[PDB]
């Protein structure tokens, strides 16, 4: 239900 | 945050939202109160009973949001966490007394027309504003009704100051001087409470002396949400303001 | 410092929706 977020912060 | 309204753009620039890295959803609310610090309630990060107890590489600060799922693209700012600081006697075993932590960001967040802090009140703040039917606002991204939706949005609710003896015979949890509680009775005909998610988030006041805003108390706990004769109850923040100010002076910026 | 004051609303002399109540409440 979250859209992704950059991968740069994961 | 049920009974409430949408936010508007920029209503509640030091909201702040906590942020499973996986799986990937809403852990709690959470304010930021500097360019590096945020506050949030202990139990986001550490309750037992539940098997929960977060370390700092598990989560990520979203600071800036108005949409709840949408990556805010230019608007919101994202940002890992450098440590956690629960306070050492948070009483998690039995009713979440001193429900209160700070995480301190690994770098400084620019301020924006989105993204500012809130101010932490004084005892003089305090003092003249925690006072019964003086109306405080909550907001979070938590669950609209106790059981069912969810928001598009952030939300935001206004609520009364309850008189403390009126909060003490509504529950049967014990009630310690860290703590306050919020919202209308059923003689009121308003409503509103917050609810699972919003956990953490902030109970801000605008002073009338000099037009600021500041956080009076954090999300801890509640019977339910927006049920008749029950209340919100909420960190005292100026109650544990000595412990911020040495976590702060201690460790940071 | 700059705590507490909104750049879209206080900054700009701008109320938002519902602060009014607030204030009607404090006293
Ligand atoms: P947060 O994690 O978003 C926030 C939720 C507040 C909004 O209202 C629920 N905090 C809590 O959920 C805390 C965390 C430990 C449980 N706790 C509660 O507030 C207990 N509330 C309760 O179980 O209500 C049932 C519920 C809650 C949400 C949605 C559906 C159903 C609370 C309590 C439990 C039992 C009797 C009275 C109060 C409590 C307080 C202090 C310690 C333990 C449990």
């Amino acid at each position: 239900d979250f859209e992704e977020i950059p991968e740069e912060y994961l | 945050i049920v009974e409430g309204s949408d936010a508007e753009i920029g209503m509640s620039p030091w909201q702040v939202m906590l942020f499973r890295k996986s799986p990937q959803e809403l852990l709690c609310g959470a304010s930021l109160i500097s360019d590096r610090w945020v506050l949030t309630a202990a139990h986001c990060l550490l309750y037992p009973p539940w098997d929960k107890n977060f370390t700092e590489n598990d989560l990520l600060v979203r600071i800036g949001k108005h949409s709840r799922t949408r990556y805010e693209r230019n608007i919101e700012k994202i940002s890992m966490l450098e440590k956690i600081y629960i306070h050492p006697r948070y009483n998690w075993r039995e009713n979440l007394d001193r429900d209160i932590a700070l995480m301190k960001l690994k770098k400084p967040v620019a301020f924006s027309d989105y993204i500012h802090p809130v101010c932490l009140p004084d005892r003089e703040t305090a003092a003249s504003l925690l006072q019964a039917g003086y109306k405080g606002r909550v907001t979070g991204w938590g669950n609209l009704k106790e059981t069912w939706g969810q928001p598009s949005v952030l939300q935001v609710v206004n609520l009364p100051i309850v008189e403390r003896p009126v909060c003490k015979d509504s529950t049967r949890i014990r009630i310690t001087d860290n703590m306050f509680c919020a919202g209308y009775k059923p003689d009121e005909g308003k409503r509103g409470d917050a609810c699972e998610g919003d956990s953490g988030g902030p109970f801000v006041m605008k002073s009338p002396f000099n037009n600021r805003w500041y956080q009076m108390g954090i999300v801890s706990w509640g019977e339910g949400c927006d049920r008749d004769g029950k209340y919100g109850f909420y960190t005292h923040v100026f109650r544990l303001k000595k412990w911020i100010q040495k976590v702060i002076d201690q460790f940071g910026e | 410092a700059d705590c507490g004051l909104r750049p879209l609303f206080e900054k700009k002399s701008l109320e938002d929706k519902t602060e009014r109540e607030l204030l009607e409440s404090y006293i």
